[PDB]
């Protein structure tokens, strides 16, 4: 959580560098993080799964 | 330096071999299809939809 | 024939001395390594020369053993070096080729 | 008449270790041989004595392996033996392959691809043998490399989660590898043996790569004294790692028990795979590096196809000589790079050595081979 | 194969050779010992050193390069 | 009809140890299939203690 050159996510295994929307912007990895399928119940939860 | 392997005789052995090299090879691609259940391919073949 | 023949020839007479086998009294065809038109080239050569090529690599393998090199006297110079295997192997090679060209037809 | 000679079994004895004719040439750099058999026996006397304590399970995985250092008599020498003998087996490996190289010992093609499924092989035995304790660095070094095959086309991921038994490094993962860990010795060892039969056929090669048939001698007394002598070295630096730097080659991270959310900022696998680790980060691609990786040892089977000089040793050769120790260099630096943070420097600069490994092999030592050859006449 | 009487024919080169309880096991040890391992190291220092030198002053200056780099002055 | 049958199976796909294998191969899928309907089917009709089960209990 919050390194890299983009704000968001960098992985030290091999340099993955990931934005604050989980997106790869530098580094090897081929994709963007995986979004999981969720909704909101209230102004106060979130359920997923 | 495999310009040693390159002239008629050997064109000539190499047309003979075709067939089985051929065979052989279809072969191995069935065996894999059928040893995997190769879901992408054995969806064409009649009978063999076990679904 | 000019500058330019003794520069090249310059230039191997110092890889030669680098290449260091002539420490060891060797000769260039003795450090050839041996594969199946090499085998049949040894083969070959007549008494005298397999004799003593027999008997320079023992020296070197000797030397080669208590890692000691020969007196700077007793290198063998360029020059005086004799591609005794040469002209044998040449023929094997040649002799090989033949078959390999009637294998194609 | 002689026993030794003709009794069906001290026949093999004899013809392997006492009577075969050897060079009278041979040097040190033929030592590692025997020390590698030696590595192995070792690693597999106290690894049985480990295994023997060791409970293959995540619950106990760490403890058990505490339980020996402290509780089980002995138990931690023979637990350093057994970490620290896996790195003098690498060294020894390195060493093997190195004198192979430099040597042209590779022109027997069986002997040495034979010795190629050596290293894969103590290489994917060592690999599975650091994440039994089931420290962080074994989970993840775990996790890390299994991923790695990932990158294969359409299947990679059905086969990542079939080796890991589960959709993670998981209990499953650890029992798994403790028994291939257990196994894969044991066919070592019987490839071994067809790495020395082969190897039989033609006797050793020596320092100057000229034939020695002219010059043999017998293996006892010379090389089992000579062998002897170089075991008791062998034994000076595992003992000294062992009894003053047991740790010295091993990460602190290990020593913290697994954590699957944790993640270090370290992660780095074992001493003797940075030069890889290197190799496969510096491509920023998933395929690319883990091809480029594969290829990196694979390589070892290219050698005997890229020979291009007249000569089979590197003894009277300065152009490869020099191209060798390059090699050696720049492998130096793949250890160095894949130590340090995908960072600054460190990046381009281990991407050059990457290129440059793959230049050295592929293209520069093949071309100055028909440079040496033409310098020479021939 | 193998085997000593089979190996290769050689002729005319004679062996003289020393009971081990004859002579002394090392010889000049120092004497002519270290005059040697000079010249040995002599015969293969530009071969072997100038790869590794060169590695050394690419991670010095890495190393520098690397720490010098995580800091910063003015903007 | 029949010395010809097994003639010409010899002919047509078992001297060649291509087709003699090709033929195996692929005789080999037809005959796992069929066999492991027969096989089940036998299994089923010497009991019916379960699958009709679910006739009953679900259906939603
Ligand atoms: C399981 C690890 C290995 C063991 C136990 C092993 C065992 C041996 C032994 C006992 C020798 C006797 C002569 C000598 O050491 O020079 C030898 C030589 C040799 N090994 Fe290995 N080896 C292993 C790994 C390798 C590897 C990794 C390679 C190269 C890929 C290799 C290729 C060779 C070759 C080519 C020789 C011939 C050396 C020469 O005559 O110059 N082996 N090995
Ligand atoms: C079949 C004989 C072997 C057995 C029974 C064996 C069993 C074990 C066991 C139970 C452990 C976990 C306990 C501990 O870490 O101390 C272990 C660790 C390990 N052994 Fe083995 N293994 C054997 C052969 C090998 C071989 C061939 C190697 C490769 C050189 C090897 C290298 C390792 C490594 C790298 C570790 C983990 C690092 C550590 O010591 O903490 N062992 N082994
Ligand atoms: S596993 Fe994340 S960068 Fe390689």
């Amino acid at each position: 959580a919050n390194a890299g050159d983009f704000g968001g996510y960098y992985c030290p295994c091999h340099g993955s560098h990931y934005d604050a929307s989980g997106r790869i912007r530098k580094g090897p990895a081929p994709l963007n993080l995986e979004v999981p399928s969720y909704e909101f119940t209230s102004d106060d939860m979130v359920i997923v799964g | 330096m495999l310009t040693r392997f390159l002239g008629p005789r050997y064109r000539q052995l190499a047309r003979n071999w075709v067939p089985t090299a051929q065979l052989w090879g279809a072969v191995g691609a069935v065996g894999l299809v059928w040893a995997t259940d190769w879901r992408l391919i054995l969806d064409w073949v009649p009978y063999i939809n076990g679904k | 024939v000019s500058a330019s023949s003794r520069w090249l020839e310059g230039i191997r007479k110092w890889y030669y001395n680098a290449a260091g086998f002539n420490k060891l009294g060797l000769m260039r065809d003795d450090t050839i390594h041996e594969n199946d038109d090499v085998k049949e080239a040894i083969r070959r050569l007549p008494e005298n020369l397999y004799d003593d090529r027999v008997f320079r690599i023992k020296r070197a393998l000797d030397l080669s053993m208590r890692q000691q090199i020969l007196p700077k006297e007793q290198w063998t110079k360029y020059e005086e070096d004799k591609s005794y295997l040469e002209p044998y192997l040449k023929e094997v090679i040649r002799e090989r080729k033949e078959r390999e060209e009637w294998a194609k037809k | 008449t002689n026993i030794r000679k003709s009794h069906p079994l001290m026949k093999i004895v004899n013809n392997a270790f006492i009577d075969l004719p050897a060079p009278s040439n041979i040097s040190s750099w033929w030592n590692f041989g025997s020390l590698l058999g030696i590595c192995l026996i070792l690693q597999i006397l106290t690894g049985l004595f480990l295994a023997m304590h060791y409970t293959s399970d995540t619950t106990t995985a760490f403890s058990s392996v505490t339980h020996i250092c402290r509780d089980v008599n002995y138990g931690w020498i023979i637990r350093y033996m057994h970490a620290n003998g896996a790195s003098m087996f690498f060294i020894c490996l390195y060493m093997h392959v190195g004198r192979g190289l430099y040597y042209g010992s590779y022109t027997f093609l069986e002997t040495w691809n034979i010795g190629v499924i050596l290293l894969l092989t103590v290489m994917a035995t060592a690999f599975m043998g650091y994440v039994l304790p089931w420290g962080q660095m074994s989970f993840w070094g775990a996790t890390v490399i299994t991923n790695l095959l990932s990158a294969i086309p359409y299947i990679g991921t059905n086969l990542v989660e079939w080796i890991w038994g589960g959709f993670s490094v998981d209990k499953a993962t650890l029992t798994r590898f403790f028994a291939f860990h257990f196994i894969l010795p044991f066919i070592i060892m019987a490839i071994a043996m067809v790495h020395l039969l082969f190897l039989h056929e033609t006797g050793s090669n020596n320092p100057t790569g000229i034939s020695s048939d002219v010059d043999k001698i017998p293996f006892h007394p010379y090389y089992t004294i000579k062998d002897i002598l170089g075991a008791l070295l062998l034994i000076l630096a595992l003992m000294l790692l062992v009894l003053f730097a047991p740790d010295l080659l091993g990460d602190p991270d290990n020593y913290t028990p697994a954590n699957p959310l944790n993640t270090p900022p370290h992660i780095k696998p074992e001493w003797y795979f940075l030069f890889a680790y290197a190799i496969l980060r510096s491509i920023p691609n998933k395929l690319g590096g883990v091809l480029a990786l594969a290829f990196s040892i694979l390589i070892l089977a290219l050698i005997p196809l890229l020979h291009t000089s007249k000569q089979r040793s590197m003894m009277f050769r300065p152009l490869s000589q020099c191209l060798f120790w390059a090699l050696v260099a720049d492998l130096l630096t793949l250890t160095w790079i894949g130590g340090q943070p995908v960072e600054h420097p460190y990046i381009t600069i281990g991407q050059l050595a990457s290129v440059l490994y793959f230049l050295l092999i592929l293209v520069l030592m093949p071309t100055a081979g028909t440079i040496e050859n033409k310098l020479l006449k021939w | 194969g193998r085997q000593f009487g089979h190996l290769t024919r050689v002729r005319h080169v004679i062996t003289y050779s020393l009971s081990p309880f004859e002579q002394r096991a090392f010889p000049h040890y120092f004497s002519k010992g270290i005059p040697n391992v000079l010249r040995r190291t002599r015969a293969c220092i530009l071969r072997v050193a100038p790869p590794f030198v060169a590695f050394y002053l690419v991670y010095t200056w890495g190393t520098q390069e690397f720490e010098k780099s995580k800091r910063k002055n003015p903007a | 009809v029949a010395p010809t049958l097994t003639a010409r199976l010899y002919s047509l796909l078992f001297r060649r140890t291509s087709t003699f294998a090709l033929t195996i191969v692929v005789g080999a899928l037809f005959f796992e299939r069929a066999f492991d309907q027969g096989a089940d089917a036998i299994y089923e009709h010497i009991n019916e203690g379960k699958l009709w089960k679910h006739i009953k209990h679900k259906y939603e």
